[PDB]
């Protein structure tokens, strides 16, 4: 009667409400700081608290499908958020998955890609014009980009930063309905128009499910090792590494069965070899 | 009906002597205009390449010692240059 | 713009969830529906890439706890293992209500249980909006 089902029907999920557009401050005056920037500092501080709390609850996988876009200029001090991520990623061994952020939000702008004229940095960190946090901490967080149901990247809707590391589907979304007992496909927009959801916030969900299955089969591996198992098994883009999709498209069956080397990626020492010229006849 | 029992074969195995057949291959094939890709396993005394063409196998250099790069490559008839 | 740097001494202290300043609701929760002509008897097109029928042989991921930090989740008879963790937007909130319709899609897309001839739990104590 119904074909829908979750990626990992056996998991247990903890719900925490940390952000919402339906609520507002009931003393709008904010003083010295502009009311628009004043709200971002409140989100950064509240975000750090939620991550620490979720880790102490014992969660092994943390999914963050709501991220903040910020300009390269006028960047806010992340000190509290940086320390909270480290505590959860190292001392509590949690795997943190975050969405790359959608181009439809208020302040997200498209970042520049790799430049062949400057091989100094293959990811082009110096050209960044906008930052997405906590996705920014590429040493401890796995950022997921989006692709359509066929595999083509959604160039018009995902922010192509240097932190992007993997990608998964993000179209033809389906799910259970709030305020009812059935399934849904769209949401009422500002107008009477029936708006259809899509974007990276759903791609981060798919990878959160796959990560749960993998560290159910290999309970001995640490968080850092589980991430390497997913990255090395993805199907790569035409440049081997690309800011539009990271290392590639996720591949479940591969991550669960291939013999991925336990150490991090290392390049070869040297590429040349001697030519064995035949012995001349007398 | 509450047990699978689908994994076991219906009769004893015909174990092939590896001393006679030291070569085995995984084979994948798809015909244009078909919805399914076929997978089969092959075994034999030597690689499944014609005895006359055995001389024109190409031996690659092997910079990557991690064991995930082949040693030899062969382009038989009906090969493909542009691939997705 | 160099990559981030961190000072582990700054992590915030633990404590019960609550907003930094008092807040009030400003808008009515968003409505939902279905697009014309859809048929839920066919699998979503995105499931073909994942090949889930083969991946589930090793198990359905039993015993793993996934934390969903988002706009909250609304209980449904298809989510039998939901735990309320807390609320930072409204004081005294369980973090178990979804006014933006965004949290239940993300959560249900991960753990929703497949169909069956009878519902697992027939109870429906759901609170109003």
């Amino acid at each position: 009667p119904d074909a829908f089902s979750g990626i990992a029907p056996g998991v247990e999920i903890i719900s925490i409400r940390q952000s919402s557009q339906a609520f507002g401050l009931k003393d709008p005056y904010t003083g010295d700081e502009d009311p628009q920037t004043a709200q971002k500092i409140d989100n950064v501080e509240t975000m750090a608290r939620a991550i620490v709390h979720a880790a102490n609850m014992g969660a092994s996988v943390i999914n963050i499908s709501d991220v903040m876009c910020m300009s390269a200029r006028n960047v806010i001090d992340q000190r509290a958020l940086g320390a909270a991520v480290h505590y959860a990623a190292v001392d509590k061994d949690a795997v943190i998955v975050a969405a790359a952020g959608d181009g439809s939000k208020k302040d997200c702008k498209q970042n520049p890609i790799f430049d062949p004229l400057q091989p100094d940095d293959p990811r082009a960190w110096n050209a960044v014009t906008t930052v997405v946090t906590p996705s920014w901490f590429h040493d401890y967080v796995l950022t997921v980009g989006a692709v359509d149901a066929n595999g083509q990247p959604l160039s018009k809707m995902s922010i192509a930063g240097p932190w992007v590391s993997i990608s998964a589907p993000g179209t033809d979304v389906v799910g259970l309905s709030p305020r009812d007992d059935g399934l849904i496909n769209a949401i009422d927009g500002p107008d009477n128009s029936l708006l259809v959801p899509a974007g990276t916030s759903f791609s981060a969900a798919i990878v959160s499910g796959v990560a749960a299955l993998v560290r159910a089969k290999f309970p001995e591996l640490s968080a850092y090792q589980i991430i390497n198992r997913l990255i090395h098994t993805a199907r790569p883009p035409a440049r081997g590494v690309d800011n539009q999709v990271g290392y590639g498209v996720v591949d479940p069956v591969a991550a669960l069965t291939w013999d991925v080397p336990k150490g991090p990626a290392e390049p070869p020492k040297q590429l040349s070899a001697p030519l064995v010229v035949p012995q001349p006849p007398a | 009906n509450r047990l699978d029992l689908s994994a076991y074969p219906d009769n004893p195995l015909e174990v092939v002597d590896i001393r006679e057949h030291p070569s085995t291959c995984w084979w994948w094939e798809r015909t244009a205009g078909e919805n399914r890709a076929r997978v089969r396993v092959v075994s034999g005394p030597t690689i499944p390449v014609a005895a006359t063409e055995m001389n024109k196998v190409v031996s690659l250099v092997k910079a990557d010692t991690s064991g995930r790069q082949a040693d030899q490559v062969y382009f038989g008839p009906d090969h493909a240059n542009f691939v997705a | 713009i160099s990559p981030p740097t961190i000072d582990p001494g700054a992590l915030p202290p633990d404590g019960p969830p609550g907003p930094l300043a008092p807040m009030k609701q400003n808008a009515y929760c968003t409505e939902v529906g279905v697009l014309p002509g859809t048929d839920f008897q066919l699998q979503p097109k995105y499931m073909e890439m994942l090949n889930l029928n083969e991946a589930w042989q090793f198990g359905r991921g039993d015993g793993v706890k996934v934390a969903v930090i988002d706009t909250g989740v609304t209980p449904h008879p298809r989510l039998p293992r939901l735990i309320p963790g807390g609320d930072y937007v409204m004081a005294g909130g369980d973090g178990l209500s979804d006014c933006d319709a965004h949290g239940t899609l993300v959560a249900s897309m991960i753990a929703a249980v497949p169909a069956n001839g009878a519902v697992p739990l027939p109870s429906v104590p759901r609170r109003p909006v």
